[PDB]
């Protein structure tokens, strides 16, 4: 169900309720709990039992990781890259373009498919807000390394999805604001 | 020879009962003041000790086999390194944790049994990827 | 659910602003959702009220 978000946690309850559950189940049937019969019936192949449990807690955690750090990443993104004037700044692009690098090198973006997932969703977020567009113009000429290959950000991304990206981010800005609309439309 | 075998059979049992209970900082600080159960029985506390082997080597490959899935190792050799220092440090991380010498013969069979065919399955699992 | 009731975009635009910590990361409401999701959420919402009830619909467009 994913109840324990850390290893510490599971262990606290499995070792609890291992305790407990002896004795409710030993009484049920009317066996003493510290019987050596019933004991070896309850304790056999615990070791195989925990190892169960902790793989299947172990998947839960590298998944539950992966959700966070994409997560976080949009956080500390959204630092810089939330103002529209920040956005319409080409040091916002080579920002981003570094903060990418330096993640792939450090290990702050563990995998090139999470930097994938981290781009495109940083891309969507711009396209969303005004001055995205020229952030997007500007970043979209700079370099980039994945599965051992050299391209551009505009490389990376397809030519007609840069393209229909392009537009998005050019029209968002008369979606999102009805006044700049109106103003355009009235004159 | 019958006897053998039913001690052993006891020792497998008294081994596990052990484990059941007595968390792990429990049996750590059972073990110096001497109030551990069994612990007058060598074959039980043998059997303990190969079984927290097991236990340890069994969590230091999963970590491993996680972090090939995920993707971070670009090369053979990368997944090499991190492998061959996951497993040195491992053994000792895991063997203070319960109280244990990590040089023992116990303990090392518990924790080096079946490394080819640990490794054999990293390998494959890290193939993939490269693919 | 919220986006489809009258008065749902006030609560929604005073609750995006609200913190929430999921799977070990603090975010807003509206940063958990997407950019573009939080903006069809709050058209949606907006729009809904002239939807689900005729008689605002024409008192509208009557005026």
């Amino acid at each position: 169900e994913g109840v324990f978000r850390t290893r510490e946690e599971m262990e606290e309850y499995r070792h609890s309720r291992l305790q407990e559950g002896a004795k409710v189940y030993a009484e049920q049937f009317g066996i003493d709990p510290e019987d050596v019969d019933y004991q070896r019936g309850f304790n056999g192949d615990i070791t195989e039992r925990n190892i169960s449990l902790y793989g299947a807690h172990d998947n839960f955690l590298s998944q539950q990781a992966q959700k966070g750090a994409i997560m976080n990443s949009r956080v500390e993104l959204n630092g810089v890259l939330q103002d529209p004037d920040m956005l319409r700044r080409p040091d916002s692009a080579d920002f981003f373009e570094k903060y990418i690098d330096n993640g792939l090198v450090t290990g702050a973006i563990p995998s090139d498919a999470q930097a994938t997932q981290l781009i495109s969703q940083a891309f969507s977020d711009a396209s969303s807000r005004a001055g995205g567009a020229d952030f997007l113009m500007r970043v979209g000429d700079k370099k980039v390394t994945l599965n051992g290959a050299t391209t551009t950000y505009r490389e990376l991304i397809g030519e007609e999805q840069w393209n229909a990206l392009m537009v998005t981010a050019q029209r968002s800005q008369f979606e999102t604001d009805a006044k700049l609309n109106e103003q355009y439309r009235l004159k | 020879t019958a006897k053998e075998q039913r001690a052993r059979d006891l020792a497998d049992e008294r081994s596990n009962e052990i484990i059941r209970k007595l968390t792990p900082e429990q049996r750590r600080e059972a073990l110096n003041n001497g109030t551990l159960l069994y612990q007058d029985d060598p074959y039980a506390m043998e059997a303990l000790r190969v079984k927290t082997g097991r236990n340890a080597a069994y969590l230091v490959d999963d970590d491993v086999m996680q972090k090939i899935k995920e993707g971070v190792f670009r090369t053979r050799e990368e997944m090499e390194e991190y492998r061959h220092s996951r497993l040195q440090e491992g053994a000792k991380v895991y063997a203070e944790q319960f109280g244990i010498d990590p040089e023992d013969v116990d303990y090392q069979r518990g924790f080096n049994g079946d490394i080819t065919e640990r490794n054999i399955s990293l390998y494959g699992a890290h193939d993939n990827f490269l693919s």
